């Protein structure tokens, strides 16, 4: 962890184009925008709402680097995704056919790239059977 | 097309904080005019119920032909029927017959009069109180709070008719020739004797019959408990069924918001495993930020799409049981 | 006497209007339309 | 702060056996107060309300006029308002909005009486029944009950208000011009008819209006049995909907005392390993005999805590399933 | 005829004193007034 508490702070900083210790959630909006997303105001706001845990919306990271203190990975998390799985489970097992991912895939929430989807569930049907199952998938997401 | 989507949004089905104000103060427009439309029939206050009224009933219905025509128009945004050959199935829709009957009769009614004339006005403008109610979400629920309940409905409707046909039948045999205190008879034909059938089994108790034979108020004592339990017995039965529909509506509209909360953390959980690959080097340096930043936004979304319940507190059979279960699993 | 009759018309569809208003009001406060898209 | 801290505990939010005292030999001193107000008005016993009744006012407010007072500036022992200017929003609490209007309404209608009068003591005197209930616990219950039924209640309201509007019109003009057996027209306006209407959707029948042709007995046999199930509806929905809410609050009162008794626990356990490190020695070793000895209170609580349930037998669900878990836990 | 009319004022007012004297006993010998101490 030594080799990286250094060389993300030039990167924390680099939203708001100087060299404030500021994270730029006003200028956030510009920067997402430029990299190709352009939200609302109101997700924009929504971000800082829980990414920054102390409120102001701009920071010298204390919740910056906590954001990047959180792996994702152990088993606070990892059980929160496999609840995402539970809801789209029918009849038990994990059952879910890579049509029925596939649909659930490109429809709904913050959805996917036909490039993206279409080789999501490939390394999770790898017997190309109808089950992609969540167990191969958070396995695959245990490095994540 | 955006010329006129909006509008089938505005005038059917409709939403935001403008539309109550447009479909609320019809209604309001509706109502002043028929309360002064039947403070007529008072015959000390019919004098405020002047001409003005009936060109403000002729200018109303210039509104609602054009009302009309304005929804016909606006209907050809729905997948169910297009063009004008589709648009004839829009108008199969029960409010739209309703409000075609209200707005075309009542044409026909203000041109005959204008060349018992005035009463047919009252009852086309009573009927326009149905039609700004849209949607039919009220007769949805009672159509269906009955199908589900059609057997002990009809049960209890037998047995309270029969006991009504039965022992409305032995009033009028004991009280078929008997005077009341004024010199007239009461229980004189059946239909007087079922009348009073009718009356005292659903507890009205006018008074203008009372059996005076001691032999028929036995039987009106008899077939009073008897017979008032099994007329009293629907609003306890629909009383149940309205109030397990709603919480069965707010069911699956809470499954409906958990679906787009469950699906944005798996895609965006898919996105942040996806580092590796989407000078093209610093414009990734970026995208591992926002793919991050944004993942908790979904975490706090679907922890808030399943703890708010709704009522709430319905996990008292089951306290213990979500957890016992995932400390043994961790085992 | 219909002296002061014209409360009870004034008062039975005021208690209806009331009843009406608080029905638009939740049609107008709802949330979405959408009418086939929910087991999907 | 003492001399005011209990004071705020003595006359609002009360408790302990002599606030019942205080406050229902106040309400038992306005109750006679009412009973000999009203006994005035019977034309036979007005002589028993005399001067000294007035007098007995007089002094009523001036108890409730240093009463307020005093609620008033022991009002300061609350967080959500200090001083003088914060304390505005405590007379904000509409059960201080009608006793300010209550004392002062009533010392305004006394004095302009001392120097149609004595019938405003009586209004000014039912209004003082309602402040004496403290806290609004009552009408916080039928706030939120009809607020969770909202639906259920606007949905039979609007269909029994809809039957009501529409088939009390047909019997009008069923019955426009038909006179009684005493020589007078019932159904002379619409207002009559719905006097009607009101009447007997509510199951009331008073008797003073009957429809007389035989038309209208039609009509209103079928708007009776059809509209007397909807106006039956809420009393069966706030029915369950009362006796969900207490038992609501009897889940929230058991798990406030649940968690006091699971500190008091883990909190003791603790203390009993801590043996090791808290002449120092002697005084150790009286320790170990307490921190052992409420150790088993506390242990008593807690099973106390939980095994009390409250119908207590809600366990006819999982009668075997709590034990048929923890058996295979200890495989 | 008024003859014992007083019966009638002095037996609702009273069961209405009842059904009040158990509303302030049963806030009297209430526990606790904590307001939000509950869930934390
Ligand atoms: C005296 C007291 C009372 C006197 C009498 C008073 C009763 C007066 C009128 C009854 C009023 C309402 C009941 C029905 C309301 C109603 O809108 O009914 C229709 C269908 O009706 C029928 O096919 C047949 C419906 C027959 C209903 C019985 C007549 C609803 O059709 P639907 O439920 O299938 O469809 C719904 C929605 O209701 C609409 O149809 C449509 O959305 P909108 O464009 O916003 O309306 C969507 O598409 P689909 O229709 O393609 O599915 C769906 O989201
Ligand atoms: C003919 C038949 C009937 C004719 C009409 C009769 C109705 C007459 C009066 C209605 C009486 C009671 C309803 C409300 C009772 C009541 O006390 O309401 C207030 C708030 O009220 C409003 O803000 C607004 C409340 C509006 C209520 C509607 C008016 C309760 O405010 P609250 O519930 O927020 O607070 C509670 C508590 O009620 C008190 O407010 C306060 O404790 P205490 O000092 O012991 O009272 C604690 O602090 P907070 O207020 O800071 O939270 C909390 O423990
Ligand atoms: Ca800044
Ligand atoms: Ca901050």
């Amino acid at each position: 962890t030594e080799e990286q508490i250094a060389e993300f702070k030039e990167a924390f900083s680099l939203f708001d184009k100087d060299g404030d210790g500021t994270i730029t959630t006003k200028e956030l909006g510009t920067v997402m925008r430029s990299l190709g997303q352009n939200p609302t105001e109101a997700e924009l706001q929504d971000m800082i709402n829980e990414v920054d845990a102390d409120g102001n919306g701009t920071i010298d990271f204390p919740e910056f680097l906590t954001m990047m203190a959180r792996k994702m990975k152990d088993t606070d998390s990892e059980e929160e995704i496999r609840e995402a799985f539970r809801v789209f489970d029918k009849d038990g097992n994990g059952y879910i056919s890579a049509a029925e991912l596939r649909h659930v895939m490109t429809n709904l929430g913050e959805k996917l790239t036909d490039e993206e989807v279409d080789e999501m569930i490939r390394e999770a049907d790898i017997d190309g059977d109808g089950q992609v199952n969540y167990e191969e998938f958070v396995q695959m997401m245990t490095a994540k | 097309t955006h010329v006129q989507g909006r509008v089938y949004n505005f005038l059917e089905r409709p939403t935001g904080w403008k539309c109550f104000v447009y479909h609320f103060a019809v209604f309001l427009i509706v109502l002043v005019c028929l309360i002064f439309s039947v403070l007529s029939t008072i015959e000390q206050y019919a004098a405020l119920a002047t001409g003005t009224l009936f060109w403000m009933e002729i200018v109303l219905v210039v509104f609602f032909g054009t009302e009309y025509v304005v929804r016909l128009w606006s209907a050809g945004c729905r997948s169910k029927y297009v063009g004008l050959w589709g648009r004839l199935r829009f108008a199969r829709k029960p409010i739209s017959i309703i409000d075609l009957i209200v707005v075309v009769a009542s044409m026909v009614v203000l041109c005959v009069g204008s060349k018992s004339a005035i009463r047919g006005i009252r009852f086309l403008q009573i009927l326009r109180m149905l039609h700004v109610d849209r949607q039919g979400g009220t007769w949805r629920l009672l159509g269906s709070v009955v199908f589900i309940h059609r057997q002990e409905l009809i049960t209890t409707l037998y047995i309270g008719f029969l006991g009504l046909i039965f022992s409305s039948y032995f009033v009028y045999l004991a009280e078929k020739d008997a005077v009341n205190e004024s010199g007239r008879v009461e229980f004189g034909s059946y239909a007087d004797a079922l009348w009073w059938g009718v009356v005292t089994v659903t507890t009205i108790g006018y008074g203008d019959k009372v059996p005076q034979t001691w032999v028929g108020k036995t039987i009106a004592s008899c077939f009073s408990v008897f017979a008032i339990s099994f007329f009293a017995l629907p609003a306890g039965i629909l009383g149940s069924g309205f109030a397990l529909k709603v919480q069965q509506k707010q069911r699956q509209k809470h499954f409906n918001r958990q679906i787009p909360a469950a699906a944005s953390l798996i895609q965006t959980a898919w996105r942040c495993y996806a580092a590796e690959n989407p000078l093209r080097e610093h414009h990734r340096a970026t995208i591992k930020v926002i793919r991050r930043m944004q993942y908790f936004v979904a975490k706090k979304k679907f922890q808030q799409a399943r703890k708010p319940y709704d009522i709430e507190q319905y996990s008292q059979g089951h306290l213990n049981l979500m957890v016992r279960i995932k400390e043994l699993q961790r085992r | 006497r219909d002296d002061n009759s014209y409360m009870y018309i004034l008062f039975v569809m005021f208690l209806f209007a009331v009843t009406v208003g608080s029905l638009i009001l939740g049609y107008t406060r709802s949330r979405k339309v959408d009418k086939r898209s929910d087991p999907y």
